[PDB]
């Protein structure tokens, strides 16, 4: 069980651990999160009590380095920071665990909720999505562009999400135009699978790590990424089994966690009645459809 | 985006433009059959694209062998329209490609722009226009090429016969959507008009009579009262 040291906390902040979140006070005595499971990526994320604009945060997965929180009066922020010195950063860890200054990863032992979310995101992932490889941790904020909405402006600071776009050459072969652009799966299974992803898990992990920055920082990009990879399966009649099966599980957890209140921002009408009740695959998303059906049935 | 009554004068312009309307592709008899169900026939259909500004017509006729062993033919429709209307834009030289595509139905922008992307600095843009371009198949001219194909072929005219000579595009343009609207509200009564006068013909090379400006003013007097008569029918108005 890995820990997060905070050096102090010198602005109110609500403070973001994976799905949980706790407010600390201007000066509080906080010195950071402790019992933070091993064998999955983490994401530790900030909103300021006195300018809630600006949702940004940290992606790391504490088996790559010890990672501690500090914050900067220049840039105004909580920044992440690696410690190089081993023994240094076991003592900082040991002095506040022993005053208790620290808050408890506050897992529930039959709750499989964060692995169910990122089951297939892998840090190495991210660090291509998010481009800053001095840093073992990624950073992301509410405002980041997509390299496809930069098309659509600083490089450095955009989300590398792979391309999506259902009316463009790499989506359409020549003569196949109608097939194409009504059954995707030529893109699906031969641009996306074989040819850029590899493999179904790299892009389930893409599809997770959008979802996870639309709904903790409410970056817009991100939601526009989770619904076009969503909507790509959808949209092929040709799906291997074990995909189908296994997006069904990944969206109803996405759907499971969301917060009730944002479904109205975070979830595309368009997209979610075309998948459930058009698509293809309409009838091959029993979970998800049922969550929906249950959860959220305005939007529908 | 779309073509409406603030961007008329547009269409006359001299960026090269193109009107697509697919209302006359897909075409059916629906018939009751032995066993008392329904079936349809489909007879031969026509793409009609029309420059507006020099009045050239290239009228592909859709033969009835491309629908045999097809499934969703009106769906088949659009995209067979949109792949001869890209195969016509790639057999034009450069320099006569449109610029713009205008489809005169919703129903043809994705088709029509999946079938484009090798042109992305041609716009494909919709209407608000109701233009009444399905009553082509009123021009006996153009009915009779479309009724006697054996197969695919492509005709061209000029559906302003000799008109810019005497008028600009805009006038021309005028004329034919009212001539068109006419067919299409009253087609009996719309060719009663144009040929009640048995000494102004139809030159072999042309589509509409040979009407003088004089005599053109009359008829189309005449169309727009046949569309009035007509409304107020409709309606009780």
């Amino acid at each position: 069980m890995n820990t997060v040291p905070f050096t102090s906390a010198p602005i109110e902040v609500t403070i973001g651990i994976d799905q949980y979140s706790f407010n600390v006070k201007e000066n509080q005595p906080f010195h950071g999160i402790k019992d933070i499971p091993i064998g999955h990526v983490h994401v530790i994320h900030f909103q300021h009590a006195d300018n809630s604009s600006m949702r940004y945060g940290y992606w790391f997965d504490c088996r790559m380095g010890n990672f501690y929180i500090q914050y900067d009066p220049k840039d105004g922020l909580y920044k992440m920071m690696e410690e190089r010195d081993g023994a240094k950063f076991e003592n900082i860890v040991h002095n506040f665990k022993e005053r208790q200054m620290m808050v408890s990863y506050p897992k529930i032992d039959e709750d499989d909720t964060w692995y169910n979310l990122t089951e297939f995101v892998q840090m190495d992932k991210i660090r291509k999505i998010v481009r800053k490889d001095e840093n073992q941790f990624s950073y992301v904020d509410s405002s980041m562009t997509t390299v496809q909405e930069n098309e659509l402006s600083d490089p450095a600071h955009s989300l590398n999400y792979t391309v999506i776009n259902f009316k463009s050459r790499e989506a359409i072969r020549p003569g196949h135009e109608m097939e194409d652009f009504l059954d995707k799966s030529y893109y699906l299974n031969t641009v996306m699978l074989q040819g850029i992803f590899k493999n179904s898990s790299n892009y389930f992990g893409e599809l997770q790590f959008a979802f996870l920055n639309a709904m903790f920082f409410g970056n817009y990009g991100s939601s526009l990424q989770w619904h076009a990879m969503i909507e790509l399966i959808c949209s092929s009649a040709t799906v291997p089994k074990h995909m189908l099966d296994k997006l069904d599980e990944i969206l109803y957890y996405q759907i499971k966690t969301l917060p009730e209140q944002y479904s109205d921002i975070l979830l595309n009408e368009r997209v979610w009645n075309i998948c459930l009740y058009s698509s293809f695959q309409k009838n091959s998303l029993h979970n998800t459809e049922k969550i929906m059906e249950n959860k959220y049935p305005e939007l529908l | 985006g779309a073509m409406n009554s603030s961007n008329y004068a547009e269409l006359f312009n001299n960026d090269i433009k193109l009107f697509v309307d697919d209302t006359n592709v897909y075409r059916v008899t629906v018939h009751k059959t032995f066993e008392g169900n329904v079936a349809t026939k489909a007879i031969n259909g026509c793409i009609f694209t029309l420059n507006p500004k020099t009045g050239h017509l290239f009228l592909k006729i859709i033969h009835t062998s491309v629908w045999a062993g097809q499934k969703r033919l009106s769906q088949l429709a659009k995209w067979k329209t949109a792949e001869e209307v890209s195969a016509l834009v790639r057999s034009l030289p450069k320099e006569e490609q449109p610029k713009q595509i205008i489809v005169t139905r919703k129903a043809m922008l994705d088709p029509l722009e999946v079938h484009m992307l090798d042109f992305p600095n041609i716009a494909i843009r919709p209407t608000e226009l109701r233009l009444p371009f399905s009553a082509a198949m009123s021009i006996d001219k153009l009915s009779d090429v479309v009724m006697k194909a054996t197969e695919p072929q492509m005709v061209l005219f000029n559906i302003y016969d000799d008109w810019l000579d005497r008028i600009s595009s805009y006038t021309a343009f005028s004329r034919l959507t009212l001539l068109l609207r006419a067919l299409k509200t009253n087609e009996e009564s719309a060719k009663m008009i144009l040929l009640s006068d048995p000494t102004i013909t139809i030159k072999s090379y042309h589509l509409w009579p040979s009407f003088t400006d004089e005599q053109w003013i009359t008829i189309e007097s005449q169309m727009r009262d046949l569309i009035l008569t007509e409304y107020g029918r409709k309606y009780n108005v």
